[PDB]
């Protein structure tokens, strides 16, 4: 469907992503852990009793007609948990989460009164303005003709380069600021 | 309000919810098995587990990233990562 | 109006003398000086207009327009004196020229004793907006927006033209008090028909009126920020005023004749607001709601009644004052992001957190948050046209939902969410910003106390 | 304990315009306040009376404040 | 092929690299300062402050208050003399002269 | 049995439920394969722009000025004069204008003859 590495969901993908949807929907009707649990163990005995197939086209309209019973019997009101996007508290600390290139804006007598942090923030920086020529580098030679096909990016190969396009993702903020 | 947790709790906790299982042993269970190749175990189980860790942490972890935490470790790794351990 | 003309036309070698980095301050500092000494307008009756002599008169109603245009033009040489850094010596001092010209040709225009001398200096007012709009504007197509501008002026203004000569040939003057007292009730003719067009369509295109509107989504938009001022928060009051001036004439005939132009406003102003609803260009929300509170202006005027009039001009002033400062807002933020596109730049409260009070106060004064003036002359206005007819208070209860559904969403999308990854280049608040929007907020709110003077010429 | 360093915008700017802003309206503030209270209560308001015959006051005569009459 | 010569796009100018104490006025800070002086001077404390003491004090305005006080002269009037409050007519009735038909 | 899903203008069909997605033709897998890589390049594109130590300023997206551009002044150059658009215009631009004049015409006539008559309650409407 839409993935960032594979182009498609095969039907082991399928079959394991519509027994995690129908375990958190049980565990949403059956309130109560031993109910879940039962249920659980024969929703599990169900999956199984058509686990060892042999025809892709059986098993494609066994799929089809088990996730139509999915959406007959869903929960209309699913349990989500709260970090989960759609829950209580999804995304609320993002309104605290202050980038930090917002650092190199401070004025001199409030960055005076970190000393060591800032000191610590320019080797950083430093750092990252002497890799990103080398990242840039070695992502140049390794994409082929027509761009990358996947987005994956390949890792750091040798030894004292930093892998490419890395600023983002280890300077991203915390969860609690 | 809030405890900090430590990366040493998070892999005691995580062999801890990985030893009560009943289609697991506790004594060639370590933190580098790998769940079909060296204990032996189905994608149901693996699906499962996750599930089982999703309701133990409190978080749903995406069926992408799902399918790829195949170890102990790896599944450290990826609460390590989540939760910003080592602060 | 002496006292007033001739500071001006000294402030004029005043920035053609001074030097090459002396010219922001000492202009600035004499315009505020003028505007301190613009007070002494407020010598009112509740009876009489204030006289001075045979050319120049100011009543209750032109007052506050006038402290409102030289109050507005300090503040638009604070706001104009950044992205014109870069400019030539010549050419920053002419463009400070054209708005000091502007400023006289406005303060001559708005104490006219006679009709035709308002006339001919409010065609005069043409001349530097234009000017500002086709030299200083940013964007390609400016040039269409400033002859579809100048066109429109012009082509409302000539029947005006022919309509006050045969007026003056007719009766024998055009002075407004001797109109006043030697005014004459137009009776249900077509000569009277086309002569009640011919003196209105002229404000009704400056206001502007619904369906002659089209020359404010790009005027306001690719002008720079004093041509937008000017254009937001003055000229439309002009032609507010002139059409003051002008419905005294034209009873009983207004009265069978208004019906279409009024409901031209009373259902516009609905949809021009559902515009504002899917508007990607910040400026152009701005101007589509000055749209909206201009054709409320129409209708009140166009009703002639007095609760009418009180509502009409203190909604003139706020939604002046709130549009420069909305004008102010959007050029700033243009200015840190370099793009006029209103869904590129979010979460700015995360990084802006006083611009974010300014937009946040800006937006409830624009929703008309009570005890402001805008709550004032817009409830004046619905009482005066409920006391109209009763079915048209839908046609503006509906406006209430839809102005805030448009304005808390303008204060939304720019400021409440997960800010943008790739715009790093968020400077913290220049100190001329917040002084520049701190003296467009505290006198309406130091206004919100004492109201009375801004309430027509009839309170 | 374990500090962690709060990433926020640089607050300085804001503050100080704020603290000047405050700083110059108060400058003027105070002492056209003392001024006024000091009119009030060593000058003092007006009295109204009765016009007497003969006399015809000059037109800041007919007003109450002395800030009014000045 | 080549367009005609024109130079590369210039940056925008970062005012605080250049002065950690800038305002966004000018470049040098002398003149910054006077400037901001200048404004918060001229813009504040002296019309702000003195506007908001002149509106506050005009001397009895569109001589509406007179008229209160004139109304406690009028009525008073009218509650001695056994007079109605408040004559339906305007004008004198005896002084109008109606179009005979 | 099971009641089946009936998409409507505002509630789309599942995605689980599509018959398309569960189609494994060669064609499907390289139409698949195809948007990955042009994914893949735009998104590489953005994150070569985006990580630039030297680059400090707004990363320029083409889609939004063409998104924008479309929008405001892409309208009127590609405009014809049809009879859909006729009777669009005619049915919206100029209907509810002579209803709501029929209708306030109405009710101000009633309302002017009401009160010529001396029938309406006028008492105390001294505020106009």
């Amino acid at each position: 469907a839409f993935l960032p590495s594979a182009a498609y969901l095969t039907h082991q993908q399928k079959v394991l992503q519509l027994y995690k949807r129908a375990l958190r929907h049980l565990e949403s009707r059956c309130v109560h852990r031993d109910k879940y649990r039962y249920f659980a163990c024969l929703l599990r005995a169900r999956f199984d009793e058509h686990k060892n197939e042999k025809d892709m086209v059986k098993a494609t309209q066994l799929l089809r007609e088990a996730e139509k019973e999915f959406w007959h019997g869903q929960h209309p009101q699913p349990y989500i948990f709260p970090e989960s996007p759609g829950g209580t508290s999804y995304e609320r600390y993002e309104c605290y989460k202050v980038p930090e290139w917002c650092l190199d804006d401070w004025h001199p007598s409030e960055k005076a009164m970190y000393p060591d942090y800032f000191a610590k923030r320019e080797q950083w920086k430093k750092l990252r303005r002497e890799s990103w020529e080398r990242e840039v580098k070695q992502l140049q030679e390794e994409t082929p003709v027509g761009g990358p096909r996947t987005e994956a990016l390949p890792p750091a190969r040798k030894q004292g380069d930093l892998p490419p396009l890395w600023w983002h993702i280890v300077t991203r903020p915390r969860e609690r600021p | 309000d809030a405890p900090p947790l430590t990366l040493e709790g998070i892999k005691d906790r995580v062999l801890y919810v990985l030893k009560l299982y009943d289609k697991i042993d506790p004594e060639k269970l370590s933190v580098n098995s790998h769940f079909m190749k060296d204990l032996g175990l189905d994608s149901l189980d693996q699906v499962e587990i996750i599930m089982a860790m999703e309701d133990e942490f409190g978080f749903e972890i995406p069926d992408i990233d799902a399918e790829k935490l195949m170890c102990p470790q790896e599944i450290v790794d990826y609460i390590a990562d989540k939760k910003d351990v080592y602060e | 109006m002496l006292k007033y003309i001739i500071p001006t036309m000294m402030l004029m070698p005043l920035t053609w003398l001074s030097k090459n980095s002396m010219i922001w301050i000492n202009t600035t500092l004499h315009s505020l000086l003028i505007s301190l000494t613009s007070l002494l307008l407020l010598n009112q009756f509740g009876d009489n207009s204030l006289n001075f002599s045979l050319t120049f008169f100011s009543d209750s109603l032109s007052t506050p327009l006038l402290i409102l245009t030289m109050w507005l033009l300090p503040l638009m040489l604070m706001a104009s004196q950044h992205h014109l850094s870069k400019e030539n010596l010549a050419r920053k001092k002419l463009f400070i020229s054209m708005l000091i010209l502007l400023q006289l040709f406005l303060i001559m225009t708005f104490t006219a004793t006679e009709l035709i001398f308002f006339y001919i200096m409010f065609e005069a007012t043409l001349v530097p907006t234009l000017i500002i709009i086709t030299r200083w504007g940013n964007q390609t197509e400016r040039l269409n927006a400033g002859l579809y501008f100048l066109f429109y002026t012009l082509a409302g203004s000539l029947p005006l033209l022919v309509a006050l000569i045969y007026i003056q040939n007719t009766m024998g003057s055009l002075n407004f008090l001797i109109l006043q007292y030697w005014v004459q009730p137009m009776p249900n003719s077509w000569s009277n028909t086309f002569m009640w067009l011919a003196c209105m369509m002229a404000f009704m295109v400056k206001m502007p009126l619904y369906g002659l509107h089209l020359w404010l989504p790009k005027a306001h938009v690719e002008a720079p920020i004093a041509g937008s001022m000017v254009l937001a928060a003055i000229l439309l009051k002009l032609g507010g005023y002139g059409m003051m001036r002008i419905t005294l004439l034209l009873n009983p005939i207004t009265d069978f004749m208004a019906y279409p132009f009024i409901m031209l406003s009373l259902w516009g102003m609905i949809m021009t607001s559902s515009i504002c609803l899917r508007q990607t260009d910040l400026k152009s929300l701005i101007a589509y709601s000055s749209v909206s509170h201009m054709a409320l202006v129409i209708v009140a005027i166009l009703i002639q009644t007095p609760w009418s009039y009180m509502g009409a001009t203190a909604l003139m002033i706020a939604h002046g004052l709130t549009s420069s400062m909305l004008f102010c807002l959007a050029n700033s933020n243009y200015e840190r992001v370099h793009s006029r596109t209103m869904i590129l730049a979010r979460g700015l409260q995360t990084l802006l957190p006083l611009m974010a009070a300014w937009w946040l106060l800006a937006s409830l004064t624009n929703l008309a948050l009570p005890p402001s003036i805008n709550l004032i002359g817009e409830l004046f206005v619905v009482m005066s046209t409920f006391s109209w007819s009763n079915i048209t208070i839908i046609l503006m209860g509906l406006n209430m939902v839809i102005t805030a559904l448009y304005s808390l969403y303008m204060l939304i999308t720019t400021q409440r969410g997960k800010h943008t990854h790739h715009i790093n280049n968020i400077l913290p608040s220049f100190t001329r910003e917040n002084a520049l929007m701190s003296l467009h907020m505290l006198p309406l709110l130091l206004l919100s106390l004492n109201p009375k003077i801004i309430l027509g010429p009839l309170y | 304990g374990k500090r962690l360093f709060i990433i926020k915008p640089s607050g300085f700017y804001d503050k100080r315009f704020l603290k000047l802003l405050r700083f110059y309206i108060l400058l003027t503030g105070i002492p056209v306040v003392i001024g006024i209270t000091l009119i009030n209560v060593f000058i003092g308001e007006a009295e109204l009376a009765e016009i007497p015959e003969g006399y015809v006051p000059e037109h800041w005569e007919y007003f109450k404040h002395p800030i009014s009459r000045w | 092929t080549l367009r005609w010569q024109e130079d590369p796009e210039p940056e925008d100018e970062n005012l605080y690299e250049k002065n950690p104490d800038s305002h966004g006025y000018d470049k040098d800070p002398a003149v910054d300062v006077w400037n901001m002086r200048v404004v918060f001077f001229f813009g504040f404390s002296i019309v702000l402050v003195l506007g908001s003491t002149f509106v506050a004090y005009l001397p009895d305005y569109r001589m509406q208050e007179w008229a209160r006080r004139e109304a406690e002269r009028l009525v008073k009037y009218r509650e001695a003399h056994g007079l109605p409050l408040m004559e339906s007519n305007c004008f004198d009735p005896s002084k109008i002269q109606l179009p005979e038909d | 049995s099971f009641p089946k899903y009936e998409p409507s203008r505002l509630a789309s069909l599942p995605t689980t439920l599509d018959p398309a997605e569960y189609d494994i033709s060669s064609e499907t897998r390289k139409a698949q394969a195809e948007r990955l890589a042009i994914r893949s390049r735009l998104k590489r594109e953005y994150q070569l722009q985006y990580n630039d130590p030297s680059r400090r300023g707004v990363v320029e997206d083409p889609a939004l000025i063409r998104w924008t551009c479309a929008r405001s002044a892409n309208v009127y150059p590609n405009f014809r004069p049809n009879t859909k658009t006729s009777l669009l215009g005619a049915l919206f631009g100029i209907g509810p204008l002579i209803f709501w004049y029929y209708v306030f015409k109405t009710d101000r006539d009633r309302k002017e003859k009401l009160i010529q008559e001396g029938k309406l309650d006028r008492t105390f409407n001294i505020s106009y």
